This record gives C-alpha cells, structure tokens and sequence, in this order.
RNA sequence: CCACAGAG
C-alpha cells in the first residue's frame, strides 16, 4: 500500500527516506544501488525496506469514490 | 566417495550422524549425482513412438 | 587467552574464563579496585544521533545488558491512542493510527510521569502524562496547475499528508514547561497519509511514554548493537604478487603494502568486517590466523531522535544498577 | 506443494479492491516485491500486486519452538508491521416485498432516557443500517430487520447480530434496488489482525510452518552491524526436503539487496551462484551468506556461523481466528438428540470409530461408556419385562 | 430424479445409525485448535488456551474436602478464568 | 444531515423516508452510507 | 531376582483386549509400508507381490 | 494429557509427544476431550497416560522420545571435542532443571592445564542429578553409524568415531548420544533403561530434562546449515564426471 | 510497604542448613539473570550459580546458588548484587568522565 | 438476455486504456474471462476428454 | 491413494478382532466364551513387556 | 438435501 513508517528488522526510519529515493531515481538519474547509500541506508534490511516496496496507494486512488472519476 | 570428501562440522553430515532428520542418500543426492529415477520398478517409460 | 579465534568452520574459544574455580590457582576473583584499574572507555565518534565508543576489559555479559536494557528498557514517549473525527483516506483508521504510533518524538521523558491504568478514562489522563497531538488535514482540487503536468504535488494542494502536520495541543501547565522545546516528530519529512480531493483526517493522539518490551514504537534506540575488536595475526610475512591477493581478501582500508618492503601489514583492524575470504586460499593457509578480542566491545548507538545516544547509553547504566539496588534491598521470604 | 500454496497467500487482489464487497477478503497491509523474481513473475504481472514479505530469516536453531516446521516470529518486527493483514466479510439481506402487499422494514432504534441507545444498537445508527467506521462486538446488531407477522400491519425482530471472538469494525454500507424491486443491503465488517501463534506462514519453497513462538528483539541473535532476524527457520527442515533452491534464494536476494538490483531465479537459468558470491565479496560478507551472529540471550559469539539474508515469506489463510472451537453444552441435533456439526452452528467433534477402537484397545470401559453414552446422547426409557418393547 | 430416503437407507451406509450414531458419535465438552510446540512442557502434559478453558468446564461435586475452593470458584465467576459457569442444587 | 453519497458522481445528499434509492443528480442506483460523525479510538500497535 | 521379576512382571496381564492391540498392529503399518518393487532372491522376473 | 493454562489460542504439547501423534507443526488441527466423571477421568489418566504409554505396543520399542533437534543438540553437547568449564557446566545443568534440582558437581575429568568438563558427564549428571535420586543404569550399545576398530580383537568400545556407548554406575563413559541411544525404535535407548528398571517418573523426569537442556542450548551454541555444506568440492567435479 | 512479592526463597528446593538455595524473582529475564550469574561465579566460596527462565510466557526468573561449607546462598547472593552495583558504578563513573573530556 | 463474458468483443472492458477502466470502477489488471451471475462470479473451466 | 484401501483394512481386522480378551485363567477367550488360543503366543507373555 | 473448494 504505502511505505512503511520503520524498517521491520532493526527500526531505523525510513518513511521519510521513500520521496528522497524516488527524486534520486528521476531527476539525478542514478542507478538504485547508489541512491539507497547516499540516503544512509546502510544496513541491508534498511535497503530492502523500500527497494522491495510497491506504491500501491497510487493506483488505489484513481477509484476515489469521493470524487467523480 | 562424495560423504567421504566431506569434512566434519558439515550440517547434513551431522544431521545424518545424529540421524535426526536425513540420510547418506539425501546428501549424495544434494552434493552428488542424483541418480536412476524409478518409476513403477522400471525407467522412464516411453510416452512417444 | 581472550582471544575467540575464527576458523573457515567454526568458532572456538566463545565464552569468558575469568573466574575462580576455573584453574587450580583459583585467580582473578572480584576485586572492584583491579576492574575499576583496567576498564576503559574510548570514545571513537559522537554525532547528534549516532555514538561509537569502545569499552575495554568489560565481560560479554554486562555488555550484553547494556544492549539488552538500551534495547527494551530505556522509557522514550510515542503515540499511544488515537481518537478520530471524520476519516475518509483510503487509509484506514487501524492503518494510520498505527503509522501515527510509529513516528518518532522529540521530547524529553524525564518531564512527563508513567501512566496508571487501574484509574477510568476519564482520570487516567492528566497533565503530567500526556502530550496531545493534533492533525486536520483537507484536500482540495488545485484550481492554477499547470496543465501539462500530472504531478500530484501540483495537481492537488494536500496530496501529501506528512509528519509535521502533528501539531502540538498544550494542555494546562505544558504551556509552561513546554516553552523552549516544542513538541516535534524526530522526522518531518515520514509521509503518514496520501489524499485526492474530497477526502479528510482529523485526529487527536494522546502521546504516553512505555517500555520498548512492551511495544517496539517505544524504543529509543534506532539501532544499539556491540561488535568485537576485529584482530588478524600474521605469522609468515607475505611477500610480493600474492601479498596484493592479501590485500584484496580484505575491505580497502584493512591491510596495506609496505613498499620498503613489498608485504602485507595490518594497517588497521577496526575497518574489517570479519569475512574470512582469506580461509578459502590455501596458499595463505598457516600464514594468517583471524580472531576478536572476547573484552573490547565496540557499540554503534544509533537514536531515534529523542535522545543523545549518550544519554541512552547512561540512562541503560543506570537502570542496571536501580535493578540491581532493588534486588538487593528487597526482603526474601519463603 | 508451492504451486498448491501459493494460491491461499495472503496480498493485494486488485487496484480497485477496496471498492468491492465480496463474500471473504484477505489484504495485507505493506505487500513487498520478491527480491528473487522470475520471468514468468514479471510477465504476469504479479511484481505490480505481490502477496507476501521480505523476511530477514537466520537458519539455525534458535530455541525448541521451531522444531517440526514451525517457525520463530519477532515480537519488534510483528509490532512494526510485519505480516500485518485484515480480513474483510459482507453480510447481505434483501427486504422481500410479500405477496400480501406487504414488505420487510428496515427502520429501528431504541434510545434510554440519558440520551443513549441501548447497548445491542450502540452502533447501530439512526437508519437501523451500522454506523461506517464504529466498532461492533459481539451481540450488537448493524442491520436492523422486522419482517411482518401476517404472511395495519405488525412487526416482528428479526435482526442481523454480529457474532464472533474479536471485535471488527464496519467499512461501508451500500443500499440499492435489483430489478424486482427489492431493496438489498450489503455490510463490509473489517477487521485487522496480526500475526500470533498457530498463524501459518509459507516459504515459497513449501517448507510450510506456525509461530510457534513469539520473543522480543533483544533475544534474538544480531550480526555486527545491529540487523535482527525476523523469522528463524529450524536447519533440520533442509536435508530431507532437499531444498537448494532455498539457499540459492537467500544469496540471491542477499547479494541483490547489497547490489541494490533485484536478481532473476528464473527456471532453467537465472542469475548464477558465482556472480552472488563475488558480489557478496565485494560488499564485505562472507561469500556463501554464512555470517558470525552474537547471541541474544548469553551475549557472546555463537560458535557456528548462522546463514543469513532475505527470504521471501507469505502469510496464509488458515489462521487460528477461525480454527479455536470449544462446545461444552450447546444445539442439539433434532432427528438423534446428539450435538450438531461445524463450528458455524457450534457444533462439537466426532468421536469416530476409530477412536472408539483404540478406546477399546485401551480397555478403558467406563470412559468410553462415558464419552459415547452419558456425554452426547443418553436417555432415560422405561422397558417392560414381560414383552421387551 | 432424487430417490427418496427409506428405512434401509437410514440404516446403512457411512452416515446410517449403525457407523454414523451409534458406534460413533459427536460428543460434548470438546475443542479444536491448531498445535504448535512447547518444550517448557513435561511430556504429560498439554497447553489449553484460556479461551478454551472458560469454555470447557469439568462438574465437581462439592465435598468437606472442597468447599472452600468451590467457593471461591463461585465468588470468582465465569469472566475470570479459575472459576465457575453453572451451578447445580442438590435437591433441585 | 447528509447521509449518503452517490457511487459514481459523488454527490453527498439525505434521503427521505418517501423516497427512493436513487440518485438525484444521475440516474445511478448506488448509495454508499457516509461515515459516522461520532468519536471512534485506537490503540496504536 | 532381576530376571525373575523381568519374567514374572512381563506375563500377559489378564483383562487385556490383546486382540484389538493385535489387530491395530497388523493394521497401522501398512499406512507407512510404501510400494516398492521386490524380487525373489536374484531372479528378476518372479515380480512377488 | 495433564492440563495447563496458557494464554495463547493454540494447545502446545511436548514436541517428544510428536511421534505417537505422527503430527508436525505445519497447520495440524487436534482435538481436546475432557471426561465428565470421575471413573472415566481416573481410568483416561492411569490407562491413556503418556508416563504409561512410553512403549507403542506393536513391538515394545519407545516411540515416545527425543524427536529431531532434541538428537542434535544431544549429540552436539556429547561431542568428544566439547569441553566446559565450572560456569558453563553449572549454566547447562541450571537450565536443563529450571534451577530446582540440587546437582553435585563430579570431578573434572581434563585437571592440570584448566578445570574442564565433558558433555558426556553433563548427560551423567543428566541421567543421575545427585545421590538422592535413585536412577543407576548401566548399558552397551550401538549407534546409527558405526565404524568398526583398527583391529579385529578390540571391543567395540574402542570405535575409531566412538560409535559405542558404554554407561557403567551411571557415568557415560563412551560413544555419543544420537538417535540409537535417546530416540525412539530401539529397545537399548538410555530412557528405556530408565524406563524399565525405575517406572515410569524416572523416565519423564530425564525426558523432561533433556528437553529442556537441548531447547536452551541451541540457541546459545549456533547451527545452522548453508550451500557451504552443499557445495562440493574441487575435486569431486572431476572424479564424479569421469566415473 | 516492602515489596514482599518480588524475590521469593524457594522452600521445596534449599538445603535444610543454608548452604544451597534456589531464589525466584518475578518481572525479570536474562538482562539481569546474566549479570548477577556472572559477578556471583567470580565469588571465590560459589559452587554453582545459575539463571533460568521457567516459561517464556510468564515474567519469572529461577536463580540458584550452591556454594561451600563455609557461607550459605543469601550472603552470596547479596554479595553479588553489591558487586553488580559497584561495577554498574565503576562504568559509569568512566563514562561519565571520558564524556567529559571530549 | 445473454450473459457476456468479462473482456470479450462484446464487453465493456474490451480495448479500454487505464483511464477508463478506472471510470468503470474495474481493475485494469483483471483477467476476466469469467461470467457475473447473480452477483457471483463463476468461470467455465476448460474440459478435457478423450 | 493408500489410504483409502489401508483405512478399509485396518477397520475390517479391528471388527474381526474387537472381541478377543486374555481371561483370569491365561486363556484368550472370544465374547462368546470360546478359547482360540490356551495361551497368548504359547507363552504368555505381552509383546509391550 | 447435494455439489465444489481447501486443511491434515
Ligand atoms: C532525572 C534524570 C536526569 C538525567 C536524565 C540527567 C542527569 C545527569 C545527566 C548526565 C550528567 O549530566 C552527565 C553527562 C553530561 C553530558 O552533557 C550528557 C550526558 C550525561 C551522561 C548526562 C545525561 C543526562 O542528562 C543525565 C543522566
Ligand atoms: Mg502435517
Ligand atoms: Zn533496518
Ligand atoms: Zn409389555
Ligand atoms: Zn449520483
């Protein structure tokens, strides 16, 4: 769905880190590799945190009901 | 020749050991050459001409 | 000795030997004047979040406590219920409270009192043990976006419900003694909610402080952790083409070259997760042997933000000896 | 024993699967990628809707609560969303319109003189239809119904109780009409549950298992730099199922990770060993993921090196929730005078003939006499002596 | 077209009387539950959860031997687990 | 007291008792029951 | 006395249903008894059931 | 089954209770009787115990016993090349007891260099805590795998890998402790012995305590299994290709 | 006032004359049950000395001290939470002043 | 009335982009192939005889 | 598929054999008071002792 | 009352 607030290993914050990671992915056109170490992911669990994650929470909000589509 | 060639503190050699969970043949199969598949006592049987 | 040697198998030598009983001249008892000669503490670096200090000529299991007590004992303040008026996010209500809980709090926990539980709701909250925090955030349609852009940052004008909308809501003499540090989340930047237009979240979390036992949103640490003094010996020097093979089964900074010489010298330990690659080459069999130091403890308290990792570190050696001052006062009774 | 299991994993069903009401719902709340794909993953498109999550698992033997198969959770990583999943239900009725030009109601609320309702309608709202996002326990009513007793017009109560062991909490109340002109009326019950012991957690490689334990974060054991596992599997579950593909996995997904680049275990082929191992190397790790991990308890080095990295996990349908049963006394069949069956009507278990055999191999009369006469059926008849009837 | 059920089709078969109600039968004071291991436990001796045992309840007959731990049951209730759920007079 | 809410238009509106279920703003048949304005907690784990 | 008692305490204990143990026994280990292929000391076609 | 109260919505027994169940922890539903008099709840408890039904009656072997990982950390404490010292030797018999038992500490058997213990006298302390207890066994026996002496008219005690258990007084004074020894299917096992020669008590009492011990050794003495052990070697890849 | 529910004297398991005891402490686990076993092990007349934690599910902790024939186990046992104190102490009166210097 | 199957030539969802199969409250990423009945729905599996 | 066939078995020898009980004079007697065997095995001893 | 679908 979302990015997860805490990394479920060891409990670093990386919520914060998600936009960061996906502005050094477009505009600064770095491979992932080296865009998850310059936001101080270190250990690998932080990097597997949101490597792995899927934006879900975009594709659920084009069926807003609250809201004519 | 393969169980011979493997030192000891090798888990699967252990578990066999101890024979806890396993055996020599799971480990031959793992680490060498699986072997004949058998199938109702004989080999593969000829699905084709 | 005390050295734990590694080998490309096993681990040998792993537990601790100083003790009377142990051999026959029944040495090294508790004397607290040659402990108090020998530990030492060596504080390597010091961020405004993160400590890296060594402590040396300590035993593994009060090391061992300290980590275990940061870990899980050391009190901090986190959102511990939510009340919620009129929340239409996709995000249900368990969901985001439950992220709400997560975010980190720059308070000190020293200025607020445990809660009791056996009192009712309506007394259990007072002024001395809770922090109420404040989110109301709508979203609208934005009416000047740029047309040729589909950013939700544009199109939308709350699209991104933050961590920094947690306002702080003073309630009685937190007016006070709250003046010169506000309540804030650790991290502004978490992103809590999503929105498009038409929807709403509006809540009040009361914020308690617990035990990391209890919960793990309650933890003050974001990672407390103690490695062994890494320690490579060699015994035949390594010279010429093979020694660059040495200095490539190592992490860069580890082992250098000396070029008087040609051949391999440990330039520093410290920098070497232990790998043991060079156990894999025979050609170095015999000639290099690994090991840690069983009593130099090198900790990496890395915070959560509402704590000085070096505060942490005391508050868990201070809490030890209240367990310990407790036991020992205590009555025994049959 | 993947391919039939992979099928009750628990994730995203579809982009629009909050707007549907279906008869039983299983979401996850963080679903993650695979960090080990397959070509056949990526064209399927099962990357963009995963079901399952990217455990950091040890294989060793932690403590006696993983032996045969059953696994070791984290309590740290439990509470910060790990495994976290809700289930949705839907409860429909249909206000028929009778013959009799009569038709059922739906309007009913009872309010006490302080101002508040009655407690079996505490959420129930002003249109007898259950107030979106109020809790529910159990006994409370959230469609109100009173059918007419003559088919004016009276009423009798026929609501709609919610019963079950946990509380669950309404999502939406949809009202509409079928072409009879009909009204229909559909509840969606939410309710979001975390992982406990008896929860059934897959491995992508069968090797299927329950919490059998749940322990804090400062017992489990800890590599240098801090990282914790979150599941520990029992090695012992490896040499007789034979499963490599699982250690290959783990090295994959270790070396992808360090790499930042998710890794291809396509079938017949993929990302070889070796390129893992020299990764592996290079990034500072042992070169078969065999890392050195201090004790949690004891504090010091364990003295084997304990595998280590990223597996791909699922949690499964079959949750304790809906396993517990217990009976005591309750319905009784109306045909045999014995306890009913399916714990939906709260039925009782089956004392078969087999354990009424091994019962009898026993020899233990007065208990079986007890358990197949005086506890399910017994029944006291007078018999006449001269004619037998 | 469904046969109908006769007499001898109630008899017989794996869900007659004879192998479905009277050699076998569903019983009470009975529970289900997924198992999962406890070392901690001697060998003779089971985990119930307390959700079964508010649940299940085993009929004492009240004694000299007893009567105070039955009152306190009584006292305690059936919420609290070490309790009671029903009461029987002697004479009623 | 708006109460409902179209599927598809999304038009927040109350219905009489001596009305049907329908939208007035389209022709769709869908209601979705708004959500509740009274106080509901959680406890954050 | 220790074989004695060995003796005398290992009599079949009258009261006991020896033929519902008995016929447990004979039945239970065909649930584990798998089909494999057998031969009739070193003839291979007897194929014995 | 004797009942306890638990708070966690799943029934736990002994994992050693496994094996007459044939039941492993992969989603396995099982039922919960409870006999509503007092003749059927006495004769359940002294006919259908476990204590008195360590032996499946097919052929007199155990079949209740050390199931898996309850044999490795057995034989992993057994090992020949394990040894501890006074605080390690004391923690394991603490915790193989829950510190209830009174334990006296036999003689180290390595002296002069440092005061070292053998994980065969842990499981000697394991059979017999103190003198009080009555437990004295003595028995010879095989193991699953067995090497044969460097000579033909050597005991077989004197095995190359010590496949030959040897418990004299109630000492363990050779082989190691595996699945012919403390598991179930042979009628030589160490708690068979118990078993036969002092009730059934005896027998549950050792069981418990061996569990218990291999349950809170594992964790603090790793093992673990990798494709390091699965890899073979240089060599093989060529030997196994000409053959 | 004390709190006379937090360490008990197991009776079923002590010696009858002292010199062996099994302590039971309640909301505790092995955070302090390592420490104290290690600083009690360093006490010369100490013959055994060892933690335990029955049952992960319940917060107890079950700690046994054996020594010689010269003290009995609760001068042992209170000599091994001074000893903790002091070394708890001892840390942080070093923390305390390497934080100082830097 | 014959009931069509989801994503045939006849269907709704046939050729539709993203955009309008978000209009239509249906998940792009759906298989279809299968018969709404009643509410319910059910698919046809393939047999297979001699 | 075993198991329908070895559940069949095992329920047809239970039935033959639920009847069998060693008396108080050592003889295994059928519900119908006929011996089928003067002692258990020509011996009399459990197979469990 | 049947038939699917899973769990051992
Ligand atoms: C009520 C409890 C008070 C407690 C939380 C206060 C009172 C005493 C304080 C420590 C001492 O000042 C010594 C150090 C000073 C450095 O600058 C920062 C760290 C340092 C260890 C302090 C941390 C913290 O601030 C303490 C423990
Ligand atoms: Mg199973
Ligand atoms: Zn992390
Ligand atoms: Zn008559
Ligand atoms: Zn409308």
């Amino acid at each position: 769905m979302i990015v997860p607030v805490r990394c479920f290993s060891c409990g670093k914050v990386v919520g914060d880190k998600w936009e960061s990671y996906l502005n050094l992915l477009q505009e600064d056109e770095l491979d992932e590799g080296t865009a998850l170490s310059r936001l101080g992911l270190k250990r690998y669990c932080c990097r597997r945190m949101i490597l792995t994650h899927v934006d879900l929470i975009e594709k659920f909000l084009r069926y807003n009901p609250l809201e004519k589509r | 020749v393969c169980i011979n060639e493997l030192d000891n503190w090798n888990a699967p050699l252990i578990m066999a050991t101890c024979g806890s969970k396993g055996s020599t043949l799971n480990v031959s199969q793992m680490v060498a050459v699986v072997g004949q598949q058998i199938i109702s006592g004989n080999r593969v049987p000829d699905g084709f001409q | 000795s005390n050295i734990v040697g590694i080998e490309y198998n096993r681990v040998t030598n792993t537990t601790s030997t100083d003790f009377p009983g142990f051999s026959k001249d029944a040495e090294n008892e508790w004397n607290v004047e040659k402990f108090k000669k020998d530990f030492e503490v060596n504080i390597s670096s010091l961020d405004a979040r993160e400590a890296n200090f060594d402590l040396i000529n300590i035993d593994t299991s009060i090391a061992n406590a300290f980590r275990r007590i940061m870990i899980s004992e050391v009190p901090s303040v986190a959102a511990e219920y939510v009340y919620f008026f009129n929340n239409t996010s996709v995000i249900q209500d368990e969901v985001l409270a439950h992220r709400i809980g997560l975010v980190p709090l720059k308070v000190d926990p020293d200025m607020l009192t445990w809660v009791d539980s056996n009192l009712p709701d309506d007394e259990k909250f007072t002024d001395e043990n809770t922090i109420v925090l404040s989110l109301n955030v709508k979203c609208t349609r934005n009416p000047d976006a740029p047309k040729g852009s589909t950013d939700p940052k544009e199109l939308y004008n709350n699209a991104h419900v933050y961590a920094r909308d947690l306002k702080f809501e003073p309630q009685g003499r937190q007016s006070t003694t709250f003046a010169d540090c506000p309540v804030v989340p650790a991290d502004p930047d978490i992103l809590l909610a999503k929105l498009r237009p038409g929807q709403e979240i509006s809540l009040k979390a009361h914020c308690i402080l617990g035990i990391g036992g209890d919960h793990a949103k309650f933890s003050p640490v974001s990672t407390a952790s103690y490695r062994l003094l890494p320690q490579i010996n060699i015994l035949q020097p390594i010279k010429g083409e093979s020694a660059r093979r040495f200095q490539k089964c190592f992490p860069p900074g580890v082992i250098g070259i000396d070029e008087g010489s040609d051949e391999a010298y440990v330039k520093d330990a410290r920098k070497d997760t232990v790998s043991r690659e060079v156990l894999r080459y025979e050609e170095f069999a015999d000639k290099v042997k690994l090991g840690r130091v069983r009593n130099h403890f090198i900790f990496n308290v890395e915070s959560a933000g509402a704590m000085t990792p070096e505060e942490i570190f005391f508050k868990s050696v201070r809490i030890l000896k209240n367990k310990a001052e407790y036991l020992k006062n205590c009555p025994i009774t049959q | 024993y993947q391919c039939a299991m992979g099928k009750q994993a628990i994730g995203a069903i579809a982009y629009n699967q909050f707007k549907r009401i279906d008869t039983l719902l299983y979401l996850m709340t963080y679903p993650q990628q695979p960090m080990v794909k397959t070509k056949t993953i990526e064209l399927i498109d099962y990357d963009k809707l995963p079901a399952g999550q990217n455990a950091t698992v040890a294989v060793m033997s932690y403590s006696g609560y993983d032996i045969e198969d059953a696994l070791v959770l984290n309590k740290s990583s439990i509470d910060r969303g790990f495994g976290r999943c809700e289930t949705r239900r839907k409860t429909t009725t249909v206000l028929k319109r009778y013959a009799n030009h009569t038709q059922d109601i739906i309007g009913g609320m009872r309010v006490d003189e302080n101002g508040d309702p009655i407690w079996q309608h505490q959420s129930l709202g002003p249109d007898g239809l259950g107030e979106v996002g109020m809790k529910v326990q159990s006994g409370q009513i959230y469609i109100n119904k009173s059918v007419p007793t003559n088919s004016q017009t009276q009423y009798r109560e026929a609501p709609v109780i919610y019963r079950g062991p946990e509380p669950s909490h309404i999502d939406q109340v949809m009202m509409s009409v079928s072409d009879n002109d009909q009204a229909l009326i559909k509840v969606l019950l939410r309710q979001n549950r975390r992982p406990e012991l008896g929860d059934k957690f897959s491995s992508r490689h069968g090797q299927k298992g329950v919490c059998g334990i749940i322990v804090k974060q400062e017992d489990m054991p800890f590599n240098d730099q801090g990282i914790v596992p979150d599941i520990i599997m029992n090695p012992h579950g490896f040499p007789s199922r034979m499963t490599v593909g699982k250690m290959i996995e783990l090295i994959s997904g270790k070396a992808g990770v360090l790499n930042g680049t998710l890794e291809y275990g396509t079938c017949f082929g993929g990302s070889k060993l070796e390129d893992m191992s020299k990764i592996l190397v290079d990034q500072g790790f042992n070169y078969s993921g065999k890392d050195m991990l201090y004790s949690g308890i004891t504090g010091e080095c364990l003295q084997a090196y304990i595998f280590f990295g990223p597996i791909y996990y699922q949690k499964l349908k079959h949750m304790v929730l809906d396993k517990m049963h217990a009976r005591a006394r309750g319905p009784r069949a109306v045909l045999t005078r014995q306890p009913t069956e399916g714990r939906s009507r709260d039925g009782g278990l089956r004392l078969g003939e087999m354990e009424r055999d091994c019962v009898i191999a026993y020899g233990a009369s007065q208990l079986l006499l007890e358990r197949l006469m005086i506890s399910s059926d017994a029944f006291e008849v007078d018999v006449c002596d001269k004619c037998g009837l | 077209v469904k046969p109908i059920r006769g007499f001898c089709q109630r008899l017989k078969g794996k869900q007659g009387r004879f192998r479905g109600n009277l050699s076998g039968k569903r019983v009470d004071f009975s529970g289900r539950t997924v198992i999962s291991p406890d070392p901690n436990l001697s060998i003779d001796e089971v985990a119930v959860p307390d959700r079964v045992a508010k649940v299940l309840t085993y009929p004492e007959k009240v004694t000299r031997y007893n009567r105070h731990k039955l009152q306190e049951l009584i006292v305690n209730g059936p919420n609290v687990h070490p309790g009671a759920n029903y009461l029987l007079k002697r004479n009623e | 007291t708006l109460k409902y809410i179209c599927a598809e238009c999304s038009s927040k509106l109350s219905l009489s008792r001596t009305d049907a279920v329908r939208c007035k703003d389209c022709g769709h048949r869908i209601l979705l029951k708004a959500r509740t304005k009274r106080l509901v907690q959680f406890e954050a784990r | 006395e220790i074989a004695l008692f060995k003796y005398r305490k290992a009599r079949l204990e009258p009261g006991t249903a020896i033929g519902a143990i008995g016929a447990q026994s004979i039945g239970e280990p065909g649930t584990q008894m798998t089909l494999k292929t057998f031969h009739f000391a070193g003839v291979a076609s007897m194929n014995v059931t | 089954h004797y009942a306890k109260i638990r708070p966690w919505r799943t029934f736990r027994l002994n994992e050693c209770v496994c094996t007459p169940y044939n039941a492993d922890f992969d989603g396995d539903e099982m039922n919960l009787h409870v006999p509503q008099t007092e003749e059927a709840r006495a004769e359940a408890i002294n006919l259908m115990g476990v204590k008195n039904n360590l032996l499946t009656p097919k052929s007199g072997e155990p079949i209740i016993a050390a199931t898996q990982d309850f044999i490795t950390g057995s034989y992993l404490i057994s090992h020949k090349d394990s040894f501890y010292d006074r605080a390690t030797l004391t923690q394991l018999l603490s915790m193989m007891s829950d510190g209830i038992e009174h334990f006296d500490i036999p003689p180290p058997a390595i002296m002069k260099p440092y005061y070292l213990w053998t994980g065969k006298q842990v499981f000697s302390l394991l059979i017999k805590p103190n003198h009080n207890s009555p437990v004295v066994i003595n028995l010879d026996a095989k193991n699953k795998v067995f090497v044969p002496p460097k000579s033909k008219s050597l005991p077989n005690e004197m095995s190359q890998n010590d496949g030959f258990v040897i418990i004299r007084g109630s000492q363990i004074l050779s082989g190691v402790m595996d699945k012919s020894v403390l598991g179930d299917g042979k009628k030589h096992s160490v708690f068979y012995t118990i078993l036969r020669d002092y009730g059934p008590q005896e027998a549950a009492n050792a069981m418990n305590r061996m569990a218990k011990l291999c349950a809170r050794f594992l964790g603090n003495r790793g093992f673990s299994i990798g494709i390091n052990d699965v890899t073979p070697a240089d060599d093989l890849k060529q030997k196994k290709e000409e053959l | 006032e004390p709190d006379r529910e937090k360490i008990k004297l197991l009776t079923q398991a002590t010696s009858e004359d002292g010199t062996s005891a099994s302590f039971q402490i309640v909301e505790e686990d092995h955070t302090l049950g390592n420490a104290l076993r290690y600083v009690i092990m360093k006490n010369p007349d100490v013959e055994f000395c060892g933690y335990s934690i029955p049952h992960p599910s319940e917060n107890l902790l079950n700690i046994r001290i054996q020594t010689y024939g010269e003290t009995t186990a609760v001068d042992a046992l209170q000599k091994g939470l001074k000893d903790l104190m002091d070394l708890c102490d001892v840390v942080e009166s070093k923390f305390t002043e390497k934080i100082k210097s830097m | 009335r014959m009931p069509i199957m989801l994503r045939s030539n006849k269907c709704i969802l046939y050729d539709a982009d993203e955009s309008k199969m978000a209009k239509l409250n249906e998940c792009p990423l759906d298989p279809g192939g299968y018969f709404i009945v009643n509410g319910t729905e059910k698919v046809i599996l393939v047999q297979e005889q001699l | 598929v075993k198991t329908a066939e070895t559940g069949y078995m095992s329920r047809r020898l239970m039935k033959s054999l639920e009847d069998l009980s060693c008396q108080y004079d050592n003889t295994v007697r059928t519900s119908a008071n006929g011996i089928v065997q003067f002692t258990y095995g020509g011996d009399g001893l459990d197979p469990l002792e």
